[PDB]
């Protein structure tokens, strides 16, 4: 399982953050992901960091106003949240998942070696949830 | 004065030796060229402005 901080009530204009923590180092290799729950209006997705530090993927939508941080030597996932108006009145989830690391167009060398190669990953699964975070902004 | 030869241009064999020659030559010179190995690879092609 995971674990979350507790439910928050912020007034709108300054910033809160979350933060989701897995039972001591367990889940490390998998990757991370936040997920937004509005109440009749199904789930929205965050975004992620993946697991090995290389991608930091984070939707326009919600790029200006929201952070993805992990802290590595506590594995402690950190969300921020800027804006917070109206619309981030809702539940937010931690996700652990796993993703697929296909490789796509590589361009081998004469000699065999690799030069580059996009490798564009492929979402595949989110295993393990938080309990969900409860973010109230009242005016 | 009052020589005379037999010729055979096709029994010949200085158009073999000069022929190896040139390819000799033609061998010589590209060896210390750049290799276009580099450059064999997927190319994406679309036809070309104004043209007949
Ligand atoms: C010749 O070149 C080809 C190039 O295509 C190569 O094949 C590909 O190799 C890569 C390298 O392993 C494969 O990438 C892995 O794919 C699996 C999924 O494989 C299944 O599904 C595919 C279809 O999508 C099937 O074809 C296949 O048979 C399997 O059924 C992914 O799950 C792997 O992801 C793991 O590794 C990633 C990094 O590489 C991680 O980011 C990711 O989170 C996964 O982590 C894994 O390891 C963790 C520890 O490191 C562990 O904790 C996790 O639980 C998890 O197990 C990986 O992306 C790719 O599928 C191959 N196929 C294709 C079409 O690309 C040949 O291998 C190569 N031949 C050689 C080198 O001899
Ligand atoms: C040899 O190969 C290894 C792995 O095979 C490479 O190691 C990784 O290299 C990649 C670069 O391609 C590194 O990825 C980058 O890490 C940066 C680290 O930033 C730290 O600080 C920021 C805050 O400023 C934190 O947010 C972040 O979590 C880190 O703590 C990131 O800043 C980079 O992010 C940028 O690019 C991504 C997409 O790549 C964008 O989404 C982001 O918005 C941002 O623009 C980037 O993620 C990775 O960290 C390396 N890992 C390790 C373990 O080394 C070597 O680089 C490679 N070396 C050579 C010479 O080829
Ligand atoms: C071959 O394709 C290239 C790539 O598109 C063309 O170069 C571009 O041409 C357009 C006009 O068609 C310019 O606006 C761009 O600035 C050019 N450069 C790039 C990087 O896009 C090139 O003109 C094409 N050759 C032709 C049409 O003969």
């Amino acid at each position: 399982q995971l674990v979350q901080s507790g439910p928050e009530v912020r007034k709108p204009g300054t910033s809160v953050k979350v933060s989701c923590k897995a039972p001591g180092n367990t889940l490390k290799t998998y990757d991370l992901h936040w997920v937004r729950s509005v109440p009749g209006q199904g789930l929205q997705w965050m975004g992620w960091i993946s697991h090995e530090g290389d991608k930091k993927v984070i939707v326009e939508r919600f790029k200006a106003k929201v952070t993805i941080d992990w802290d590595r030597s506590t594995n402690t996932a950190y969300l921020q949240l800027s804006g917070l108006t109206s619309g981030d009145t809702a539940v937010y989830y931690c996700a652990k998942g796993s993703k697929h690391r296909l490789r796509d167009y590589a361009l081998y060398d004469d000699d065999g070696a690799l030069n580059w190669a996009v490798d564009v990953d492929y979402l595949s699964n989110l295993e393990f949830w938080g309990q969900g975070t409860a973010v109230t902004v009242s005016s | 004065e009052n020589v005379t030869e037999e010729f055979n241009m096709w029994k010949n064999n200085m158009v073999e030796q000069m022929h190896t020659d040139i390819i000799s030559l033609w061998d010589q010179s590209l060896k210390p060229c750049v290799k276009l190995t580099p450059l064999c690879v997927t190319l994406q092609c679309t036809n070309v402005n104004n043209i007949t």
